This record gives C-alpha cells, sequence and structure tokens, in this order.
C-alpha cells in the first residue's frame, strides 16, 4: 500500500509501515553520465554497493523550541565509510540519493515536519560583509545546522565568526517559508506518517563538479506545527536521518584532499 | 572551423607498442591523445574550433591611424598608408609571413571646439582622397589636387554613421610580404658608397600610397580639431607560413628591438 515500504541499497535495508508514498524530486531518478553528456575524458571509478548504501548520520531531538535543521549534500556523507574516500580522493564526483527522514510518535503527540530538498541552498550570513561565511562553517559535516527564530548580526570585528545566520520564517535566504513547497518535500504529520522519503537525482549546471567546492542539494526541516503531547510540556522525540548516494562516479584520481577544519 | 574527434573508451595495456616513447630530433610533433597513455571513456565531442578559423581570428576593425586637421598648412593632413603605425593589428598579421585578403575601412571622425567659450561654425564636411603612388600630392587644403577626377574620395558629414569602403587584394605580388628579407638595390662594385644603398628588409619606396584628408568648408577664426580614426578589417583572408609571435616591443618598421629585451618573470624550477 502507500503506507508500507521496503527500500534495499548494497548491504542496507530499511522498512516502514507508516509512509505517505515517496517524492522522485522533479520526476526524475538518478542515472550516470552518458557519453553524449560526458566532460572529463578519463575512466570514471563507480564503486557501486561500497559507497551507493544507506548511511545513518547523527540523530536530532525534536521539542517544542526546535526551530528547525538543515545539512548540505554531499557534505553530511564526507566521513562515510568508502564514499567519503572516493569523495576525498577525486578531483571530480557525482551522485543522488534516497534521503529517508525518520520520526515515530504516538497517537497522543501531534505536530508536523516539513522535510524540504532544495538544489543550491545557498543560506544568509550572519556579518555586513557579503558572502563572508567561512568553508568550515559553510560546511559541518553530519551534525549539519540549525535555523533560528531572528537574525542577529556579528558584530564582532576582532573575531568575526563568519557564521550563517538562517533564520526560520525566511527559510534562511531571504524568502518566504511558506513558499518552499515549490521544491521537492514531503510533510511527516505525526498522525499520519513515520517517515519521509526522496529520492533525488544528480542536479547542478555541469554533468560533475567538484564535491568538496560544491554542494548540490541541501535538506531543510522544519517544525510547520510544533510538538506537543498529552499535557508534557516536556516532550522529546528523536529524528533520525538516512541517506544513501546513489549512482555514483568520480573522475580525476590523485592524493587525498584533507581539508582544512572548525 | 568544424568538430573535434570523440574520446574512444580505452582500456590497459601491456604491448611491444610504445606511442609514450618518441624522438623529436626528427622534427615531427607526438601525434598522442588521452588514449594513449592513460584509460579513458567515451566522451562525445560536441565543441569545435569554428572561432579559431584564420578569418574569425581577424574578422574585427583594429585602429591603425588617427588622422589629425585643425580647422584652425594643418587645414589638410596627409597620412602614408600602413599598418605598422599601430601595434595590436600588427602582431596578429605578423603571425605569418605571407597574406591575401581584402580590406574593409571604416572612418570614425570626432571633432571639438578647442575652446570652453568662443567661436561657432556650421556642421563640417570631410574628404578623404586616396592618392595612389604616383598621383600628384595637395600642397593646399584647397588646390587642383581635390578635384579627384580619378583618385578616389570619400565625403563624409559630420555626425553621420561612420564611413565605410572595402578595397581589394591590390598587392604587386601573388601575396602580401609581412617581412622581406632583402633590399630593393642591390650596390655595385665602383659605384659610390651613396651609390645603391637602400633599407634592408624595404620593397617600394611608396608601397601603397597615402591618404589626403581635410575639411571642405571654409575655415572660421575659430579653433577646431578634428581626428579621423581608421579601422581596417581583413576580409576573405588566407595566410601562409606561420611564425612565433613578437615577444619583445617594436622597435620601428622592422624587426629592430631595442627596449624590452627581458619579457620573462622570474619563477622557482620546482614552485608551482
Ligand atoms: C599585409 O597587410 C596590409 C596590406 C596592405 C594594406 O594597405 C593597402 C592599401 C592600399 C590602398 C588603400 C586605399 O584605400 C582607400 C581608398 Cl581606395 C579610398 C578611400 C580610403 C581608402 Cl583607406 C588602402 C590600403 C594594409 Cl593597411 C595592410
Amino acid at each position: 500500500s502507500v503506507r508500507v515500504m521496503q527500500l534495499t541499497l548494497g548491504n542496507s535495508t530499511i522498512t516502514t509501515q507508516e509512509a505517505a508514498n515517496s517524492v522522485v524530486a522533479y520526476g526524475r531518478w538518478p542515472e550516470y553520465i552518458k557519453d553524449s553528456e560526458a566532460n572529463p575524458v578519463d575512466q570514471p571509478t563507480e564503486p557501486d554497493v561500497a559507497a551507493c548504501r544507506f548511511y545513518t548520520l547523527d540523530t536530532v531531538t525534536w521539542r517544542k523550541e526546535s526551530r528547525g535543521w538543515w545539512w548540505k549534500l554531499p557534505d553530511a556523507l564526507k566521513d562515510m565509510g568508502l564514499f567519503g574516500q572516493n569523495m576525498f580522493y577525486h578531483y571530480l564526483g557525482r551522485a543522488g540519493y534516497t534521503v529517508h527522514v525518520q520520526c515515530n510518535a504516538s497517537k497522543f503527540h501531534q505536530g508536523a515536519l516539513g522535510v524540504f530538498a532544495v538544489p543550491e541552498m545557498c543560506l544568509a550570513g550572519d556579518s555586513t560583509t557579503h558572502m563572508f561565511t567561512k568553508y568550515e562553517n559553510a560546511n559541518p559535516g553530519e551534525k549539519g545546522g540549525e535555523f533560528k527564530g531572528s537574525f542577529t548580526l556579528d558584530t564582532n570585528a576582532t573575531n568575526p565568526a563568519r557564521n550563517f545566520c538562517p533564520v526560520d520564517y525566511l527559510f534562511g535566504s531571504g524568502v518566504l517559508a511558506g513558499n518552499a513547497f515549490v521544491y521537492p518535500h514531503q510533510i511527516i504529520n505525526l498522525r499520519t506518517n513515520n517517515c519521509a522519503t526522496l529520492v533525488l537525482p544528480y542536479v547542478n549546471s555541469l554533468s560533475i563538479d567538484s564535491m568538496t567546492k560544491h554542494n548540490n542539494w541541501g535538506i531543510a526541516i522544519l517544525p510547520l506545527a510544533p510538538l506537543d503531547f498529552a499535557t508534557e510540556s516536556s516532550t522529546e522525540i528523536p529524528i533520525t536521518l538516512t541517506i544513501a548516494p546513489m549512482c555514483c562516479e568520480f573522475n580525476g584520481l590523485r592524493n587525498i584532499t584533507v581539508p582544512r577544519t572548525q | 572551423a568544424n568538430n573535434l574527434p570523440d574520446t574512444q573508451s580505452s582500456g590497459p595495456a601491456h604491448s611491444k607498442e610504445t606511442p609514450a616513447l618518441t624522438a623529436v630530433e626528427t622534427g615531427a610533433t607526438n601525434p598522442l591523445v588521452p588514449s594513449d597513455t592513460v584509460q579513458t571513456r567515451h566522451v562525445i565531442q560536441k565543441r569545435t574550433r569554428s572561432e579559431s578559423t584564420v578569418e574569425s581570428f581577424f574578422a574585427r576593425g583594429a585602429c591603425v591611424a588617427i588622422i589629425e586637421v585643425d580647422n584652425d598648412s594643418k587645414l589638410f593632413s596627409v597620412w602614408k598608408i600602413t599598418y605598422k603605425d599601430t601595434v595590436q593589428l600588427r602582431r596578429k598579421l605578423e603571425f605569418f609571413t605571407y597574406s591575401r585578403f581584402d580590406m574593409e575601412f571604416t572612418f570614425v571622425v570626432t571633432s571639438n571646439y578647442t575652446d570652453a567659450n568662443n567661436g561657432h561654425a556650421l556642421n563640417q564636411v570631410y574628404q578623404i582622397m586616396y592618392i595612389p603612388p604616383g598621383a600628384p600630392i595637395p600642397g593646399k587644403w584647397n588646390d587642383y589636387t581635390w578635384q579627384t577626377s580619378s583618385n578616389p574620395s570619400v565625403f563624409y558629414t559630420y555626425g553621420a554613421p561612420p564611413a565605410r569602403i572595402s578595397v581589394p587584394y591590390v598587392g604587386i605580388a601573388n601575396a602580401y610580404s609581412h617581412f622581406y628579407d632583402g633590399f630593393a638595390k642591390v650596390p655595385l662594385a665602383g659605384q659610390a658608397s651613396t651609390e645603391g644603398d637602400s633599407l634592408y628588409g624595404a620593397a617600394s619606396l611608396n608601397d601603397f600610397g597615402s591618404l589626403a584628408v581635410r575639411v571642405v568648408n571654409d575655415h572660421n577664426p575659430t579653433k577646431l580639431t578634428s581626428k579621423i580614426r581608421v579601422y581596417m578589417k581583413p576580409k576573405h583572408v588566407r595566410v601562409w607560413c606561420p611564425r612565433p609571435p613578437r615577444a619583445v616591443p617594436y622597435y620601428g618598421p622592422g624587426v629592430d628591438y631595442k627596449d624590452g629585451l627581458a619579457p620573462l618573470p622570474g619563477k622557482g624550477l620546482t614552485t608551482y
């Protein structure tokens, strides 16, 4: 039925008994580069089962006060097994994804989470200096980031944070959040479903790019209807994020990249 | 101006054929492609060399002269036709030894009052007369030579779109020579040193003649100056014998050099 599914990729399987169908972004399933759209001339590496499998990133907790969370792809998976290895050993890389967000509660809980997949999800910074966010802050990895309820300008001139300041109702980029529904999405309304499943093809203005310099997709999760339970002002339910890269192919092998951190 | 070949997929090799090894002493360049030294994938090539054709490389109007006339002998000026008065077009032409093409000349004319608060003049008309080598050159801005009964003239009205005319291949040889390793005279044994001496690399003393420019209106005591910028574009181009481009500053009409003889910067041998 629309509600029961099983996803198998490599050596990993995911089962769900409360789905609300699955979304295939823009109606496009991920695919490899065709010869007619090929650019780099060298033989690509395609790890296949070693990289195209389900990786579970860290679990976040939803509370009445949560504003939202965000992650960047392939960034969030840079340290994930052999996918991360191939990402750092190659100059160029390409991949699609199957994003599976998990969140179960009970029949006496309420709340709705909007799960959006955004191509080129550029976020707003914290200073008066334009495009000032530094690489280390823009790429948090598997832990991702969070949305805020208001904009707060960083004034420390001696030691600028050079970080993002994504305000939730402004979708972290100066647009109204209610219009974010034009992007592939699903809603995890506690009275209806457990999860959200989105299949994302590779989207870019090029056939292949640098995975370290460029993040193709952004995953934004916003509480559309806040978490509430029985009478417990105190309520916490975890949100686990499991993502699997698809049709990975890398070009331009050399020595490994070791990016600067923190 | 066409397509480039596709990249064919290439796998591993273990053979007695070694395209990587060669011997440049022969004077030939090794025609290798990526698949000769690495494993390649099949790529359908869609890039073309449409913009690097000899025609597209020269298909631009380049400035070759700025003729100036002061409508208050300066009432008229004469410019000896050449492409060596400027450096940009000259350097591009000199990638080749010989050339053959037609020419398109566009004239951009500007004028202005020298005085911010003095004088006035009615709209000016200019006459650009071509004086082929041999024809009488004007001595005054208004002598008989300006009747142009045979010389081609162009009358330009100030403010009108730039004037433009086409000239056929006018060389007396089968192609224009960008380089001429010789003289116009051979000094003979016995003659005075003053005799038989000529410039090295020069052909005719007057190759293509010159342009005589003047303002046709009667000059008013007002101080005015006009400038005619000449733009030339080679069209229907054919070129022969490539040469390395000019690396140091030009020093005259010849290949002479003097000043910027150290064009390259310093860089460590093992510095990326
Ligand atoms: C190798 O590169 C070359 C070769 C020959 C060249 O000049 C030959 C040449 C001969 C006659 C005329 C005369 O053209 C004109 C006429 Cl009819 C009427 C009005 C104005 C002009 Cl302008 C103009 C140029 C140049 Cl500029 C570059």
